[PDB]
């Protein structure tokens, strides 16, 4: 017979079970352990601490990760995004048109 | 500081909007959701002034 | 020289010092 | 003109946070020769440690597999503190006896 | 094995200063050549730290009990191992949950079971020439362990148990954390060479150990070695010599800094928001250097 049990302590057992391979180079939503996010990861030549986790930047950014199973360094940029317009040489003139 | 503005509580439990959409119910999350709206929302107004 | 730039030009350019694409930014 | 706005969207793809190591010895209570007398019954201790409740129940021919509280389903994804196991053998007409 | 000892030669307690030590990553996030502001824990600048000692010259080894407020900074600075551990609890009594970080002669043992210590516990080594080893015969900690909820135990290693007669080469430096229901232990080692006080300078302290022990903790102390001989007959209550070790200790309060981060991630400077006029500028301008004007 089991006997499970909370009170006002940390909790220290349970299992977890992710274990999903990484893809690279493709808009992708991530979860690391706690933190999550979209982007396109990529390796990096930046240098953590041994101890360090995440890296970030000025404005409190997410802009590094370490996966913990092969401990390496992965840089995040947003997935891409803009605004779409179009050039008219004027209805009355002609009609074809440009996209940028 | 307009980027830096994004990251307040401006009265809801979580700062974060994905938090508030999973950990808690579509009936009561709307208040909080509004909450973050009408913040965002001024911030961004005072700096287009 | 490089560009055309005056020898003037060029000590104003580099004597000023100077965000990025982010969460809705756009430059 | 401008007209619109473009963003690429995501290819639903997940990313890891895992790697497990230091598993629970249940085999230690499972798999032990001798259990315990009814009133010498033992309180085993089990904390600070990862316990895959799951395959001791999805894949295995332990019979009455009755458990009270939380559903069998979806018990891995609970974290609690303290783990109070307790083994004894009775008659085989008793097991209806031992419940709330 | 109370033993109960004796015999020190009584001294009015000391004081010291404490120059710009006591830094420690508070989380675990890597910066790059960019200077944050932080609001946590932390030793104020130029504090007042108390310093026991330990010379035979006059016997003279100090280890009282001491509070614990809410952080202790504790720096041992010594060559000879003769610092060992430390001591946990509310009540020291058998009667509550205690912690006994602990070197020990063979594993860096942590427990937290329920002890009934010693009034006065210590651990100590017996020395003769012909066991070039200096056993230790001394296991006067505590006498009682009835129930536990943790444990650890980490890799046999051994350690140089001479009492060497130089200066001090080396410098520990510790802080504690206890909060939320977790223990954090951050930690340094730095190689020196003086005779007295703290040298100016700067290390950041690195985090080494987090612990979800969840106990409460009001009181504090230490243990240190005891390195008996031949040379100083006696019973158990008299025959001891004392060494050569010294430790000093601060305590933590609620602070503002500034912190300098390098282009590898590592701290190199700090500043106080609180100090100076002059430290409150540089606060709020975000940097180090400013120039003239109000
Ligand atoms: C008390 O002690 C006993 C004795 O050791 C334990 O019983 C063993 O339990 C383990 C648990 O995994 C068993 O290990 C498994 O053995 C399989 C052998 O084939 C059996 O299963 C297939 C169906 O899969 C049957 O058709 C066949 O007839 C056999 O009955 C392996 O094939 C398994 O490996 C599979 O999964 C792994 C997962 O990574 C893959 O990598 C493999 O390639 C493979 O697909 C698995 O290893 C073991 O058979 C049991 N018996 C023995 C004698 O060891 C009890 O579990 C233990 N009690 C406790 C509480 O621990
Ligand atoms: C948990 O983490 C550990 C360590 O981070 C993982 O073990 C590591 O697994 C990788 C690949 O599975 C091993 O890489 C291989 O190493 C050999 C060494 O010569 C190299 O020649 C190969 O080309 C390959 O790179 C790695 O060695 C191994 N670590 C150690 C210390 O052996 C482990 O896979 C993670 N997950 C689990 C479930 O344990
Ligand atoms: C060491 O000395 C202390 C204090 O002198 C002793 O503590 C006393 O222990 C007795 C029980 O033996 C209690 O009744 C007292 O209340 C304790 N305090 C005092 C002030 O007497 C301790 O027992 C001694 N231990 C040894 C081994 O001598
Ligand atoms: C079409 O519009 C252009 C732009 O003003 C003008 O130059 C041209 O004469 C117009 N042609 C006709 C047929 O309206
Ligand atoms: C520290 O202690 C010394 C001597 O006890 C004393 O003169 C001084 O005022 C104390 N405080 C500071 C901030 O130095
Ligand atoms: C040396 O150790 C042995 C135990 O192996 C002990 O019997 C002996 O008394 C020791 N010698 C001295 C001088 O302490
Ligand atoms: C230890 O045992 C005592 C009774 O002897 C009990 O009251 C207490 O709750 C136990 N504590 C632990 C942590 O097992
Ligand atoms: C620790 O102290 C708090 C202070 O209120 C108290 O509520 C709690 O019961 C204490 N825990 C133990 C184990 O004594
Ligand atoms: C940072 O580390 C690199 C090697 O990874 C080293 O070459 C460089 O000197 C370090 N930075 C400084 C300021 O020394």
């Amino acid at each position: 017979v089991l006997s499970f049990e909370l009170l006002h302590a940390p909790a220290t057992v349970c299992g977890p079970k992710k274990s999903t391979n990484l893809v690279k180079n493709k808009c992708v939503n991530f979860n690391f352990n706690g933190l999550t996010g979209t982007g396109v990861l990529t390796e990096s030549n930046k240098k953590f601490l041994p101890f360090q986790q995440f890296g970030r930047d000025i404005a409190d950014t997410t802009d590094a990760v370490r996966d913990p199973q092969t401990l390496e360094i992965l840089d995040i940029t947003p997935c891409s995004f803009g605004g779409v317009s179009v050039i008219t040489p004027g209805t009355n003139t002609s009609n074809q048109v440009a996209v940028l | 500081t307009l980027v830096k503005q994004l990251s307040s509580n401006f009265g809801a439990i979580s700062s974060v909007l994905n938090d508030i959409l999973s950990r808690l119910d579509p009936p009561e999350a709307e208040v909080q959701i509004d909450r973050l709206i009408t913040g965002r929302l001024q911030s961004l107004q005072t700096y287009v002034t | 020289k490089p560009s055309k730039r005056s020898p003037i030009e060029d000590l104003l350019f580099n004597k000023v010092t100077l965000a990025q694409k982010f969460n809705g930014l756009t430059v | 003109y401008q007209t619109s706005n473009f963003r690429v969207q995501p290819t639903e793809s997940i990313v890891r946070f895992p790697n497990i190591t230091n598993l629970c010895p249940f085999g230690e209570v499972f798999n032990a020769t001798r259990f315990a007398s009814v009133y010498a019954w033992n309180r085993k201790r089990i904390s600070n440690c990862v316990a895959d409740y799951s395959v001791l129940y999805n894949s295995a021919s332990f019979s009455t597999f009755k458990c009270y509280g939380v559903s069998p389903t979806k018990l891995n994804d609970l974290c609690f503190t303290n783990v109070y196991a307790d083994s004894f053998v009775i008659r085989g007409d008793e097991v209806r006896q031992i419940a709330p | 094995q109370c033993v109960n000892l004796t015999t020190r030669t009584q001294l009015p307690p000391a004081y010291t200063n404490s120059f710009t030590r006591g830094v420690y990553y508070p989380d675990k996030v890597f910066r790059s050549s960019v200077l944050h502001s932080t609001q946590d824990l932390f030793l104020p600048f130029f504090s007042n730290v108390t310093w026991f000692h330990a010379i035979h010259v006059t016997k003279r080894f100090d280890n009282p009990v001491l509070p614990f407020n809410d952080g202790v900074y504790f720096a041992s600075t010594e060559k000879s191992n003769i610092i060992r551990g430390w001591i946990f609890g509310t009540t020291l009594d058998s009667k509550t949950q205690s912690l006994l970080i602990v070197n020990n002669a063979t594993n860096v043992v942590i427990k937290v079971c329920e002890f009934q210590f010693c009034n006065d516990p210590f651990l100590g080594v017996y020395y003769h020439k012909n066991n070039k080893s200096w056993m230790e015969s001394e296991f006067r900690v505590y006498s009682s362990a009835n129930n536990c909820t943790f444990e650890y135990v980490s890799q046999p290693f051994l350690m140089d148990l001479e009492g060497k007669q130089g200066n001090f080469k080396n410098l520990r430096e510790f802080v504690f954390k206890n909060i939320d229901g977790y223990f954090k232990i951050y930690s340094k080692h730095t190689p020196i060479n003086l005779v007295r006080d703290l040298p100016q300078g700067f290390s950041a302290l690195e985090p080494l150990v987090d612990l979800p022990i969840g106990i409460n903790i009001t009181r504090f102390q230490t243990l240190l070695a005891l390195h008996r001989s031949y040379l100083t007959p006696g019973d158990s209550s008299s025959g001891w010599t004392a060494g050569a070790a010294a430790y000093y200790v601060g305590y933590l309060q609620p602070r503002t800094f500034l912190l300098k981060y390098n282009e590898n991630g590592t701290i190199t400077d700090a500043v106080d928001c609180a100090l100076d006029p002059l430290s409150e500028t540089k606060c709020t301008l975000k940097s180090f250097t400013v120039e003239k004007g109000i």
